[PDB]
RNA sequence: AGCGGCCGCCACCA
RNA sequence: AAGACCCUUUUGAGCUUGACUCCAGCCCGGGCCUGUGGGGCGGGGCCGCCCCGCUCACCCGGUCGCGCGGGGACCCGCCCGGGCGGGGAGUUCGGCUGGGGCGGCGCGCCUGCUACACCGGACCGCAGGCGUCCCACGGCGGGCUCAGCGAGGACCCUCCCGCGGAGCAGAAGGGCACAAGCCCGCCCGACCCGCGCCCCCCGUGCCGGCGCGGGCCGCGAAAGCGGGGCCUACCGAUCCUUCGCCGCCCCGGCCGCGGGCGCGGAGGUGGCAGAAAAGUUACCACAGGGAUAACUGGCUUGUGGCCGCCGAGCGCCCGCAGCGACGCGGCUUUUUGAUCCUUCGAUGUCGGCUCUUCCUACCGUCCGCGCGCACCGGCGCGGAAGCGUCGGAUUGUUCACCCGUUCAAGGGAUCGUGAGCUGGGUUUAGA
RNA sequence: CGCGAGGGCCGCACCCGGCGCUGGCGCGACGUGAUUUCUGCCCAGUGCCAGACCGUCACCGUGAAGCGAUCCGCCGAAGCCCUGGUAAACGGCGGGAGUAAUGACUCUCUUAAGGUAGCCAAAUGCCUCGUCGGGCAAUUUCCGACGGCAUGAAUGGAC
RNA sequence: GUGGGCCCCUCCUGGUAAGCAGGACGGGCGAGGCGGGACGAUCCGGACGCCGGGCCAGGGUGCGCCGCCGGGGCCGGAACGGCGUCGGCCG
RNA sequence: GCCCGCCGCGGUGCUGACGCGCAGAUCGCUCGUCGGAGCCGGGCAUGGGGGCGAAAGACUCAUCGAACCGCCUGGUAGCUGGUUGCCUCCGAAAUGUCUCCCAGGACAGCCGCCGCCCGCAGUUGCGGCCCGUAGAGCGCUGGCCGGCGG
RNA sequence: CGCGCCGCGGCGAGCCCGAGGGCCCCGCGGCGGAGCGAGCGCGAGACGCCCCGGGCCCGCCGCGCCCCUGCGGGCGUGC
């Protein structure tokens, strides 16, 4: 699957169609101060072993790839999700 | 499991040495003043089985 | 062991025992799903008819 | 190997046999440190001088 | 996912 | 004797380890315990290491403290950190299923058929498919016509006719010709905000589709069409994490960091309405189950066994003395299967020995007929169950195989017969 | 096979203990199982071990930034990784085609190595009541030979 | 409360078949007394308070055992055979 | 740590007796051993996931693949058994969906009771639309025996 | 003991033997009376025997327009 380098589509900030530039979305690194991580660290202190489940039985060999679309005129970000696929590359022209 | 044979010997009871009717612990003569400055004379009394 | 999978043997007799019900008389005239552009004009017309208007 | 598995790490089996290597490491714990402990080599051979 | 140079060693709450 | 075999229960226990999660113990490093001096290396513009004296802490020995030593600021101990760790601890070890297991996966979806012309309709029923692929293989407008037959043309070109016999990503069915196929031009409706219905269905969710109100756009002269790829499959809760708007809260105030919250996507559960999980028991279990196997009996009769009908042929000649292919019609329950109706708070489960009674589908003896019947001896058929059908070698054997004799059929009775025996086999615990 | 005592193996909640009234002709851990005759090949896998500090791998400590919480660097013990050794450690020890009725022979694919000396239808051979011979009137038993479903060398082989 | 069903008639699917296994409209037993089918949860009739009289469904009417006479004929199971007997059709 | 054999110590075969016993392991005959890793008495030591074992998962007071005693404890059971007077009025289901679900449940159906309020039908007739089965057939997608004419 | 529904008694925009103090007398909470919104917070009259539906009003999400004390007020529109 190939995705266009640039695309013209709706912007919410300005309220009309502008040209957006493509990039690939990636999950950022986990903070140490998010409340669920704080709760997990406190539960894991002391004797007793693992206190929460650990997922094993994996089935999918594919994730959903999501495109970041950054507006050229104002820097407003929008996201497009793609159907499941094995390779994705963005074109390179502009 | 249970405790194995080598683990039971450290506790003593039936694995202690059979020391009854032994002559004693065998040692050299203790170093003292006379031996450090000279020599002391002894005489062999018996030769014994331990 | 294995047990039975499926039957509909007694089900038409259970369906008939209390009669076959009918839908409420007011479901035939529910506004749900009609064009909004028609339901807007319907309200506007009545509000300006003195025989029908219910404004204080 | 003449014992049952409850009695010794070498016990059990439908034939009398150890099953794994009888070279055990130097840091094995008590109850586990049987057979040949921390052996540099094994077997019968000449040539030593 | 983490260092290194397909290899190693180490990480693991949907 | 509330089956000990077998199965089920979200009932156990002993044992094992490459199950899951951990604990003692041991090894390693820095710190405190902890003195008092002498030196070397390196870095950065004081910091890090390392080395070696002394004795006074601390530690060890000799001695009846009878005329004495050894180590030493290191070891031990303590605090925190990393590694090894079935020695030990706790727990788990899916489901469906013509019993369970091995195998398979109708466990989430899709097409045609089964299915008996509304809808709906079962099986470990039949023939198959899906976990992907495509910025064009998508949107729109214009133009064009495909597969091919026939007939021509130096060693692809032309005409004519052409209902699709081509093509439309991949299963199957359906759909489509100035098009839904092919080529060209311009594009990104493969968008944003807010609702409703259809299928499945308890009229809950999820996938998928359809119809609308309002923004902003693409193509077209325009009417129009467009929320992907013609239609029927191609996918995912709570909690947590991550990112993107526009804001609100941090509760005695105010400011800056940070944290939380209202909305929407993404990271995944294929056992697909979604626990985090390996084996073994011939040492054994508990609750139950004839809802379910191993043995009698019952229904069935493929397989086994026995019996007819026809007449290609064989039999020097001569289809029927004796035979009889290719085909077709039955019977039996002495084989083995198929099934799971009765029995799991128990019907003692192989054979042999002993003893009795029964069947006829008759092997010898009796009475009749037939012959490819001279005699002798054989062979075929009907009636006939009275008497006879034996002694041994090897095998637990039933069976089989040999030797011998007055020359030696086949079966049933809870696979007759264990409070009649025996205990060789099979069938607990030792090896 | 381990250990020279400031040690090794074991006990034990703690303090404190056993071997030890002991010292390598000793103590402790394992395997095989008198004698006679022997004990072959494989260190690739797993296990064990010693010699090197390559990568990885803690806290502590230290540098740069910050209002501070903190973030990012450097430093780097044992272990693993790497280089070797070891089978009386655990264990393992062959295919196809022709060639004088056989096959000394040859070509061939292949392993870490391709089962040696021996023994055998064995208390180990499925096929199987194997084949031949002894013994019997007659033997799925027996003995002797022959040669491997799945014989074989301290898993100790043969006698 | 129930979420083990089963049988009959017609219509089907796997299987050599089965008192085998799996589906469909309607009815039954389950949870339905009484009579009859010798005998049977389901077949043929008929669906039920306690009695007296009458009529009669289904099945039957030698004796067991409640109830019969008249009239016209004839005298478990397959392929395949029969100058047994009575009746036909074609020549 | 030689051989025959008495007491002693043990326990082979009869698969003998007995098997409601003399007995919760005994009796008869037969048999192993009998100077030694031999047999017997008293005192003392080792304590339960522990001991002790010339090793059988054996023995640890008729208890052992984890003793006995009291308590936690009337431990939990989707599983087996039982669950006590009369008459009257009504009256089922053994099916759909989801479920570590398949000997159990929740929601729907079926039924009871309590109500409350002001045309109807498990039927025929007449009219309009819908279906692709039995039969029939070979045009379509496939399959199949032969005979004439160019 | 807690939760749901039904029946009957007393009083009714109200109701009530808490505990306690002097089968009698006095006796707070509480619940009901207003909802909606994560929260800053804002906040219901228009009809009707009864029941059912329609219409309109309040909050939450969005958006025309006008204005004073102003990211504050007013008047509207839409699921
Ligand atoms: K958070
Ligand atoms: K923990
Ligand atoms: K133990
Ligand atoms: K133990
Ligand atoms: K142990
Ligand atoms: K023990
Ligand atoms: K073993
Ligand atoms: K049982
Ligand atoms: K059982
Ligand atoms: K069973
Ligand atoms: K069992
Ligand atoms: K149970
Ligand atoms: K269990
Ligand atoms: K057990
Ligand atoms: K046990
Ligand atoms: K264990
Ligand atoms: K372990
Ligand atoms: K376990
Ligand atoms: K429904
Ligand atoms: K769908
Ligand atoms: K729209
Ligand atoms: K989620
Ligand atoms: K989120
Ligand atoms: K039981
Ligand atoms: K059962
Ligand atoms: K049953
Ligand atoms: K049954
Ligand atoms: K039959
Ligand atoms: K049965
Ligand atoms: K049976
Ligand atoms: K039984
Ligand atoms: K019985
Ligand atoms: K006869
Ligand atoms: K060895
Ligand atoms: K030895
Ligand atoms: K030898
Ligand atoms: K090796
Ligand atoms: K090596
Ligand atoms: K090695
Ligand atoms: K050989
Ligand atoms: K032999
Ligand atoms: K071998
Ligand atoms: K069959
Ligand atoms: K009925
Ligand atoms: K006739
Ligand atoms: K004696
Ligand atoms: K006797
Ligand atoms: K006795
Ligand atoms: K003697
Ligand atoms: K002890
Ligand atoms: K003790
Ligand atoms: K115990
Ligand atoms: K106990
Ligand atoms: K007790
Ligand atoms: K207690
Ligand atoms: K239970
Ligand atoms: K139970
Ligand atoms: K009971
Ligand atoms: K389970
Ligand atoms: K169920
Ligand atoms: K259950
Ligand atoms: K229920
Ligand atoms: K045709
Ligand atoms: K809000
Ligand atoms: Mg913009
Ligand atoms: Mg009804
Ligand atoms: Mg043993
Ligand atoms: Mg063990
Ligand atoms: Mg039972
Ligand atoms: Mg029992
Ligand atoms: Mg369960
Ligand atoms: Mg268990
Ligand atoms: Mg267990
Ligand atoms: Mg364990
Ligand atoms: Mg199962
Ligand atoms: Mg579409
Ligand atoms: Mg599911
Ligand atoms: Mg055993
Ligand atoms: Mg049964
Ligand atoms: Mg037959
Ligand atoms: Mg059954
Ligand atoms: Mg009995
Ligand atoms: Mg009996
Ligand atoms: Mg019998
Ligand atoms: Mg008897
Ligand atoms: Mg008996
Ligand atoms: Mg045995
Ligand atoms: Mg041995
Ligand atoms: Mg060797
Ligand atoms: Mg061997
Ligand atoms: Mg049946
Ligand atoms: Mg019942
Ligand atoms: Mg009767
Ligand atoms: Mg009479
Ligand atoms: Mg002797
Ligand atoms: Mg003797
Ligand atoms: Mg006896
Ligand atoms: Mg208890
Ligand atoms: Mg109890
Ligand atoms: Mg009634
Ligand atoms: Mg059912
Ligand atoms: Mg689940
Ligand atoms: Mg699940």
């Amino acid at each position: 699957v190939t995705y266009p380098a640039e695309r013209r589509t709706f912007c919410k900030r300005e309220g009309k169609h502008t040209v957006h530039k493509a990039s690939l979305y990636k999950k950022g690194k986990d903070s140490l101060l998010a409340q669920g991580k704080r709760r997990y660290d406190r539960k894991q202190r002391g004797f007793g072993g693992q206190t929460k489940p650990i997922f094993r039985r994996k089935a999918k060999t594919t994730k959903k790839q999501v495109i970041r679309l950054t507006c050229s005129s104002c820097k407003c970000q929008t996201f497009q999700v793609l159907k499941r696929c094995h390779r994705l590359e963005i074109s390179r022209l502009g | 499991g249970r405790r194995i044979r080598v683990q039971r010997k450290g506790a003593g009871s039936v694995f202690r040495a059979h020391v009854a009717r032994r002559l004693g612990a065998a040692k050299l003569r203790a170093n003292d003043f006379a031996e450090r400055t000279g020599s002391v004379r002894g005489v062999v009394k018996a030769i014994l089985h331990d | 062991a294995k047990l039975k999978n499926h039957t509909s043997k007694n089900q038409n007799r259970k369906d008939h025992r209390n009669g076959i019900k009918k839908p409420k008389k007011s479901a035939y005239t529910s506004h749900k799903g009609m064009c909004p552009k028609y339901l807007r004009n319907l309200r506007r017309s009545r509000a300006n008819d003195p025989r029908q208007s219910l404004r204080p | 190997v003449a014992m049952n598995p409850v009695d010794h790490p070498h016990g059990g089996g439908n034939h009398q046999h150890i099953g794994v290597s009888s070279c055990v490491p130097r840091n094995a714990v008590p109850g586990q440190k049987v057979g040949l402990i921390a052996a540099r080599r094994t077997g019968c051979s000449g040539g030593k001088r």
